[PDB]
C-alpha cells in the first residue's frame, strides 16, 4: 500500500506537465437533468477598411455574436441567451499590388477544419441554476451546416467583387461549464465546441485570380440567415447538498466549507475522529494491496473538475512536503559521497566506511532529558531509514503501509473532499502518519534496533534477551542489508514471548514483519499484537 | 433512563398482582373533556362545569383534577389542537359529510408524530416510508402537487406553471397529505394562511381517547386502504341529547381511563413533536 | 426499547475507547439564534444571515443548519417563547429596569416545566411543593390572589369582592408566580388576554443557553432567595457593537454548545416518560 | 538560565519553609498606584502624594519605592498604557456606560501579549488562534472589516466599497478585535489615528492588578463567552470618598501585593512585546 | 517550561558541532538598518530600498524581512529609540562636536537598561552602585542637582533654592547622569519637557550594534574612565559614499549578524525573568 506514495513522487514531473497547460489555459445527492436543447447563435464581422480611396481593406475578421430566443421545452417557454466565438482561422490575404488603386485586402479570416466554434448557451430553466456542483456532463447535437453568402465590396470604380461560396458543418465535440459575465451578476453557462468539416461549396471573390478556395469567410458567414440552429440534448448530473433524504434543494448555490476555507483548520480533527471506526485485521488486507494511483484515486465520488485533476493536484502538493525535500538531500547527498572523494573529512561516519545513510549531521540536541551519544546516532539514522522504507529497499510490511491504508480507509469515509482538501491531506499525512517508528536488521541470529524515539534494542532471534548494543555494527548492517519496520517491535515481542510463548516460526515471521502472522495473530483477539496495532493506527493522527 | 433504555426487563410469572391504582392514578392525574360548542349550547347551563366536576368527584377525582375545554366544531379543533391534561377526551360529533376531517382530526390526536418544517418553496419532497406523510393545518391549506421524474420534471403537470398541479386538498383546516413514496414532488400550498410539516407516525398515543357521538364506525386513522383498525381509544356511542352523553362520560370514566395509559402526555400540549 | 422503566446502568471505571466526534453534532444538530430586533437594526445590512451562516460553516455547521429568529424584546419574546432548534442561544440584552423580567424568561427557558390547564372560574388552587409555580402568558396577564383558609374564607380578602385581592402582577407579558405553598388561593386572572398554567420544575433544559449581552450578572432562576445559582448556560458578555457580540458568538461556538448537552426530553430514550 | 528553562525541577515535600519575605520585597521593590484626575481633585491636596509615601513607610516601603501616577478616564489610559515598576495598581473608576472598554482595559493589563504590526492597506488578515486578537489603540479607532472567501471575494461586503464593510468600533481609544478563526478578513482602520497590531495572549500578568472603584463585577478578561474569570488581582471596592479609597489602599498593601507575583516586570513599560 | 528558575546545565566536551545555523536565522529573523537621512538624501534614489532589500535577499534574507529606519541625526534618534527588530544595526554618522552624546547614545542602545520612575518633585535620589545611572530623555534635559549631606541639607547648594544647584546637563536629548553613589540629591529638572529614570545596567544589548561612519575610536559606553571598551558589536569605517557604506553593509552582513546573538532578555526562556 506504500507503493501510491512512490508512485505519486515517481509522477511528480507529470505535474509539472500540468501547470504548464494550466497557465495556457488562463451530504450529497445526484440529480439527473436531461434537456433538449435547440442552440440558435450566429456569427459577426468586423470589416475594417484601411485609408486612401476605399481599394484596400485592413481586416475582414470574425467577432463574438450574441443572441436571445425563447423556445418550447416540455411545454414551457423557456428564454435562452447564447453568445458564439470562433477560434483557429486562417488569416487570408489578397495583394492587387503596391498601389493605392489595386484591390488588397490586408487579412481575411476562414474558419476550416482546423479551427473550433465555441457557443455560450443559458436560459432561465432549472437545469442550468443546478449546475454548481456536477458529476458528469455530456451533450449530443445534430450537426449543422453553416454557409457563406455573397458580400459585394465598396469599390466606387470598375466591376464590384463578390465574395459567394464557403460552407463548414459544426459537429458536437465537447461541453463543458462556462460563464457569461453579466453587469451585476455572473451566470453558469453550458459552453458547447464545434468540429469544423469543409463542405462543397467553395467561396471564390470576383475581379480575383481567387477560385476553388474552401472554408467559411468571416464578410457574410449567416448568408442572410436569421440564425444557426442546433437540436440536441444534454445530459447533467447535480451534486446538491443534502442532509435528509427527504429535502432536496431546487438551487444548489450553497456555500461548502472549501469556498471559506483554503487551509484545512478542522478536517483534521474530522479524520482523528474517524480513526476510530477502523478495523484491524482488515486495515492490514487493505495495507498489503499494491495501492497504486488509479486503485487510490479511483472510489472517491468527485464533481466533474475534482476528478479531471485529483491526481496531479495530490502531486503538485506531494512534491512539496517534508518528505519529498528528504527525499530530494538523501539522494543528493548519495551523489555527493560518491561524487568526490575530497570530503570524508566532512562527513563523520558511525560505521566501518562512508556512507550517506550513515552520517551525522544538526541535530541540535536535547539537554532536557539525559541523552546517550548511541541513542542519537540510531535516531539520526531510523531517520533515513524511514527513506528507506520509501526506497523499496525494505523486506517486511512498513509503515508506509499502514499509513496508506489508513489514509484510503479514512478519505473514502471522510465526507470532507474537495479539488484543495485531498491536496495536503494526503501529503501532510504522509508526513505526520506514524512519526515515531522503529527498524531492525538481522544479521547471524542477532536483531539490532535503532528508533526515531532514540530507543535501540540489540538480541537474539531464538530467545529474545537484549544485549550490548554494538553501534558501527549496526551501521553497517543498515547501510547495506535488508532493513525491516519494527510493526510488532522488541518490546512486544518479548511481551508476546513470555505470555504466548510463541514457536520458532512465529517469532521468525513476526521478526520480518510478514503479513500473514500479524493477521493471524489479530484475528486470535490477542491482546498485545492488537494493543500495538491499535497504538499504530493512533499514531496515523494527522 | 436513556442509558438503561435498550437493557432487558425481566420478570417473574408468578410475582404477586399489585393492588388497583386506579384510585391513585385519579388522585395524581388531571382530566380533559373535549366537547363541541353546540354541547354547551344544548345543555343551556352556566354551572354544568361545576355540577360535572362534582359528578366526577363522586366517581373518584379531586376538585381541580378535571377541566373542559370547548371548541366550535370539528374543522376549527382540527388547527393545532393541543392536549393539555394527562387524559384526554374528545366528544366529536359525528356529521356524515366530514369522515375524511374526522379520520384525520383522530389520525392526529390518538398517534404521536414527529414532524419537520417544509420550506415548499425551496426544496422538493419525498415520502419515504409509509409512517411519513405530509400534515398541514391552518386557517384554509389548499395543497397541489406536481410529481417529479428521475429528471426532475414535472409528471402531468408543468413544473412552472401551478395551474396545472394536481389538487389534493381545497381549503382544508387540516389535512394529511400521502403520495407515492420514493417520487420527489414540488408542492405549492397556501403557506399565509397554513403551516405544512413532515411528519413520522411514531406510534398511538394511549392518552387521547375519541368518543364518536352519533353515526357509526367510520374512523380510518391509519392511510393504509387494507386496515381501519378500531383501537380501544376510539369509541362510538348513539345520543339525543348532550345531558346524557355527559352523564354516561362520567359515569364510565373507570372504563374511559382504563383503554387508556398515563406516560403518554407530552411537556407540549401540541398534537406533534417538531424538529427545526 | 424498554422506555416506560429507569434501568440501572453499569460500567467500567478503567474503560478505555474514549472516543469522540463533536462533527456529528454539526452535521446532524441545527442550531438557533435568538437576537433582539436592534441587534438587526445597528448591524443593518440585508445578508447578515447568510454572512453568519457562512461564519458558522467555517466551524462545521453545514449551511441550513444555523436558523436566526428575531423578537421584538424580552417583553415580547417571554410570550409563550419557542424554542425548536436542536441547539437553542438566545443573545438576551440586559435592562437594569427589566431585571426580573429578564429572569422570568431565563427560568422559563433554561428549565423543563410540566404545566396543567388552570379553571381560575372553577378551581381554587394551591402550590404542593417548592418545584410548584403558577406561570402566565399573554399580551397584558394581570394576576391578584386571595389566600383562603381551612373554612375557605380569604385572608385579608374578600373571595366574592376581588377588589381586595392582594394583585401580584400587572399587565405582564409574562410572570411566574410563587405563594405560600399548602394554602388555597382565588385567583383572579384577565384570562381574555392571559392564560394561566400550573407548571412543575422537573429540571434544567439542557440545550438552551442565554447569552447577556450587557450589564452584570442579574439573573435569578430560583425562586429560593438562599440561592441563585449561575450554571455554565448563562453567559455574559459586554457589547459595544452588534457584529462583535455575533462575531464572538461564531468564534466561540463550539464552547457555547460544549456548554449544553441534548435535550433529554426529546429522544426516543426519553419515550413515554413524558414526550419522545 | 534559558538552556535550563527545559530541564525539571525536583522539590522534596518536607523542606522547610524560608522566612517571610514580604519585608525584603517591599525593600528591593518599587509600588505604582494609577488613580484617575477626578480622586486627586476630589481630594484637593498637594502634598497628598507625600502623605501616601510617609503611610506607606509606615506600611514598610522605603521612601522612593511607591510611585503615584495620574490618568484622565479609562479612555486616555487605554491608549498604550505602560506600567512602569515592580507592583502596578490600578484605580479604575466604574461606569456602567464603558464596561466593555473598562473590560478591554483589564485585558490589556492583567495579561501577558505578544504583538506584531499589521499592514492593513496591503495584506488581509487572519485570527489563527483563539488566544489571537487584534489589538488597536490611539486617538480614535474606527475598524470596519470584511471577510472574504477563498477566491478573494468579500461576503456581504463588497472589497472596493468601504461603506459595505462590517464596523466593530468607533472612535475607540483602545479595542479587541475577535473576528472567525480561518477566515481571510479585509481590515479598513483610521490608521493616520491609531494603530493596530496582530496580538497573542501568552498568559496572565501577575504584576499588574486592577481595584475596581464602585459598582458590580463587569469585567471579562477573556473572549470567549462561557468564562468570565474573576481573578485575585481583580479587585472591588464601594466608595463614598476617595481619602477612603487611598486608606484602604494603603492598609490592605500587604494584600493587594500577595494577590500579586514578583519578575513579572520587563525593562520596557508597555502593554505588550512588539515584534517587527 | 520552568521559568524563572535558574537551572544549571551540564554540557559535555565531546559533543560534534552543529551545522551552520546562519541560513535558518537569516530565514526566520528580521533586520533593521538605521541611518541618518544624509544617507537618503546623498543616495538619491525612490528606489534605493528595493535595491538593498534584493542584495540582501542575494545574502539569504527573505524579501520584506529587513526593515530600514530612516532618523533626522543623532539628537533625534536618541529620544528614546524603539529598536524592535530581531537584528538592529545602527548607522551613526560620527561628528567630532557630538562625541559624548554619541556615547550616550550607544550606552543606551549596546547594553540593557532596567528603569524605574523618578518624581524629583516628591523623593531625594541617590544612586546604590557603580551599575545605576540616571537616564533623562526628551524635547531638552536639564538636570541641576543638589547634594545633600546626612541632614538632610545641601553641600554647595540651598534646597530651597534652585539656581544654587550643579548643572551636570543643558537641552540634552538624552543624558545619562553618574553622581556620586551613596549620596541624595535633590533634582531640579524640566519634567514638563523631558523624563528622568533610575536605570541599573544589567548588561550587554546584543541584538544592537552601531557601526560608526567615519572619524575615530571614541564611544566609551561605560562610566568608568578607567575602561573604554571597544566591544564587537561597535564597528568604524571610513566613507565617502553613503552608497559604498550600504554596500559594505549588505556584503557583510554575515560578519555584522556574527558579532551580534538573539537578544536573551526577549525570548520564551527568559519569561518571569524581565520577559516573554
Ligand atoms: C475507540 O477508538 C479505539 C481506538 O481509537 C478503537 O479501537 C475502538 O474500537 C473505538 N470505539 C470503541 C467503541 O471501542
Ligand atoms: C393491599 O390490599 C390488601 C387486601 O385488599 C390489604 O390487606 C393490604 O393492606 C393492601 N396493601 C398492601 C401493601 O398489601
Ligand atoms: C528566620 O527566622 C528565624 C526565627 O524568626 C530566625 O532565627 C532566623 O535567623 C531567620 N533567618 C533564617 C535564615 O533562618
Ligand atoms: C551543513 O554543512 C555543510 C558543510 O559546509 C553545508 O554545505 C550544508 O549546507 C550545511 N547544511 C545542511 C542542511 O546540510
Ligand atoms: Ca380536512
Ligand atoms: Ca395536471
Ligand atoms: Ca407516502
Ligand atoms: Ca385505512
Ligand atoms: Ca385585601
Ligand atoms: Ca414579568
Ligand atoms: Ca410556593
Ligand atoms: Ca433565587
Ligand atoms: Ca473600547
Ligand atoms: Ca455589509
Ligand atoms: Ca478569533
Ligand atoms: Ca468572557
Ligand atoms: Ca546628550
Ligand atoms: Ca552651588
Ligand atoms: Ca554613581
Ligand atoms: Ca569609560
Amino acid at each position: 500500500a506504500s507503493l501510491i506514495y512512490r508512485q505519486l513522487l515517481t509522477n511528480s514531473y507529470t505535474v509539472d506537465l500540468s501547470d504548464e497547460i494550466q497557465e495556457i489555459g488562463s451530504l450529497w445527492k445526484e440529480m439527473q437533468y436531461n434537456r433538449d436543447i435547440t442552440i440558435r447563435f450566429k456569427f459577426a464581422s468586423s470589416i475594417v477598411k484601411s485609408g486612401g480611396l476605399g481599394y484596400k481593406w485592413s481586416e475582414i475578421s470574425f467577432k463574438p455574436a450574441n443572441y436571445q430566443y425563447t423556445y418550447t421545452r416540455d411545454g414551457e417557454e423557456v428564454t435562452a441567451h447564447t453568445t458564439c466565438s470562433v477560434n483557429g482561422m486562417n488569416d487570408f490575404n489578397f495583394n492587387g499590388g503596391s498601389l493605392p488603386t489595386d484591390f488588397v485586402i490586408s487579412r481575411y479570416e476562414v474558419i476550416k477544419e482546423n479551427s473550433y466554434v465555441y457557443v455560450d448557451y443559458w436560459d432561465d430553466s432549472q437545469a442550468f441554476r443546478n449546475m454548481v456542483y456536477v458529476r458528469s456532463l455530456a451533450a449530443n447535437l445534430n450537426s449543422v451546416i453553416c454557409t457563406g453568402g455573397d458580400y459585394s465590396f465598396a469599390l466606387p470604380v470598375g466591376q464590384w467583387p463578390v465574395m459567394t461560396g464557403g460552407a463548414v458543418s459544426l459537429h458536437s465535440a465537447g461541453v463543458t461549464l462556462s460563464t457569461q459575465f453579466t453587469d451585476f451578476v455572473s451566470l453558469n453557462s453550458l459552453r458547447f465546441r464545434f468540429r469544423l468539416t469543409v463542405e462543397e461549396p467553395s467561396f471564390s471573390i470576383t475581379r480575383t485570380r481567387v477560385s476553388r478556395l474552401y472554408g467559411l469567410p468571416a464578410a457574410n458567414p449567416n448568408n442572410g440567415k436569421e440564425y444557426y440552429e442546433v437540436a440536441g440534448r444534454f445530459s447533467l448530473i447535480s451534486l446538491v447538498p443534502s442532509n435528509d433524504d427527504y429535502q432536496t434543494p431546487i438551487t444548489n448555490s450553497v456555500t461548502v466549507r472549501q469556498d471559506l476555507e483554503r487551509q484545512l483548520g478542522e478536517l483534521r480533527e474530522e479524520f482523528n475522529a474517524l480513526s476510530q471506526e477502523i478495523a484491524m485485521s482488515q486495515l492490514i488486507d487493505l495495507a498489503l494491496l499494491p495501492l497504486d494511483m488509479f486503485s487510490m484515486f479511483s472510489g472517491i465520488k468527485s464533481t466533474i473538475d475534482a476528478a479531471k485533476s485529483m491526481a496531479t493536484s495530490v502531486m503538485k502538493k506531494f512534491k512539496k512536503s517534508g518528505l519529498a525535500n528528504s527525499v530530494s538531500t538523501l539522494t543528493d547527498s548519495l551523489s555527493d559521497a560518491a561524487s568526490s572523494i575530497s570530503r570524508g573529512a566532512s562527513i563523520r561516519s558511525v560505521g566501518s566506511s562512508a556512507s550517506a545513510w550513515t552520517d551525522v549531521s544538526t541535530q541540535i540536541t536535547d539537554v532536557s532529558s539525559s541523552v546517550s551519544s548511541i541513542s542519537t546516532q540510531t535516531s539520526t539514522i531510523s531517520r533515513r531509514l524511514r527513506l528507506k522504507e520509501m526506497a523499496t529497499q525494505t523486506e517486511g510490511m512498513n509503515f508506509d503501509d499502514i499509513s496508506a491504508a489508513v489514509l484510503k480507509t479514512k478519505i473514502d469515509r471522510s465526507t470532507q473532499i474537495s479539488p484543495n482538501t485531498l491536496p495536503d491531506i494526503v501529503t501532510e499525512a504522509s508526513e505526520k502518519f506514524i512519526p515515531n517508528r522503529a527498524y531492525r536488521v538481522i544479521n547471524n541470529d542477532e536483531v539490532f534496533e535503532a528508533g526515531t524515539d532514540g530507543r535501540f534494542f540489540a538480541y537474539r532471534v531464538e530467545t529474545f534477551d537484549e544485549i550490548p548494543f554494538d553501534v558501527q555494527k549496526f551501521a553497517d548492517l543498515v547501510t547495506d542489508s535488508p532493513v525491516i519496520s519494527a510493526i510488532i517491535d522488541f518490546k512486544t515481542l518479548k511481551n508476546l514471548n513470555d505470555n504466548y510463548g510463541i514457536s520458532r516460526q512465529q517469532a521468525f515471521n513476526l521478526l520480518r514483519s510478514d503479513p500473514r502472522v500479524l493477521r493471524e495473530f489479530i484475528n486470535q483477539d490477542n491482546p498485545i499484537i492488537r494493543n500495538r496495532i491499535e497504538q499504530l493506527i493512533m499514531q496515523c493522527r494527522l | 433512563q436513556n442509558y438503561g433504555i435498550n437493557l432487558p426487563i425481566t420478570g417473574s410469572m408468578d410475582t404477586a398482582y399489585a393492588n388497583s391504582t386506579q384510585e391513585e392514578t385519579f388522585l395524581t392525574s388531571t382530566l380533559c373533556l373535549y366537547y363541541p360548542t353546540e354541547a354547551a349550547t344544548e345543555i343551556n347551563d352556566n354551572s354544568w362545569k361545576d355540577t360535572l366536576s362534582q359528578l366526577f368527584l363522586t366517581k373518584g377525582w379531586p376538585t381541580g383534577s378535571v377541566y373542559f375545554k370547548e371548541y366550535t366544531d370539528i374543522a376549527s379543533f382540527s388547527v393545532d389542537p393541543q392536549l393539555y391534561c394527562d387524559y384526554n377526551v374528545v366528544l366529536m360529533k359525528y356529521d356524515a359529510t366530514l369522515q375524511l376531517d374526522m379520520s384525520e382530526l383522530a389520525d392526529l390526536i390518538l398517534n404521536e408524530w414527529l414532524c419537520n418544517p417544509m420550506d415548499i418553496t425551496l426544496y422538493y419532497y419525498q415520502q419515504t416510508d409509509e409512517a411519513n406523510k405530509w400534515i398541514s393545518m391552518g386557517s384554509s391549506c389548499t395543497i397541489k402537487v406536481c410529481p417529479l421524474n428521475t429528471q426532475t420534471l414535472g409528471i402531468g403537470c408543468l413544473t412552472t406553471d401551478t395551474a396545472t398541479f394536481e389538487e389534493v386538498a381545497t381549503a382544508e383546516k387540516l389535512v394529511i397529505t400521502d403520495v407515492v413514496d420514493g417520487v420527489n414532488h414540488k408542492l405549492d400550498v397556501t403557506t399565509a394562511t397554513c403551516t405544512i410539516r413532515n411528519c413520522k407516525k411514531l406510534g398511538p398515543r394511549e392518552n387521547v381517547a375519541v368518543i364518536q357521538v352519533g353515526g357509526s364506525d367510520v374512523l380510518d386513522i391509519t392511510a393504509d386502504p387494507t386496515t381501519a383498525p378500531q383501537t380501544e381509544r376510539m369509541m362510538r356511542i348513539n345520543w339525543k341529547k348532550w345531558w346524557q352523553v355527559f352523564y354516561t362520560v362520567v359515569d364510565y370514566v373507570n372504563q374511559i381511563i382504563q383503554a387508556m395509559s398515563k406516560r403518554s402526555r407530552s411537556l407540549n400540549s401540541a398534537a406533534f413533536y417538531y424538529r427545526i
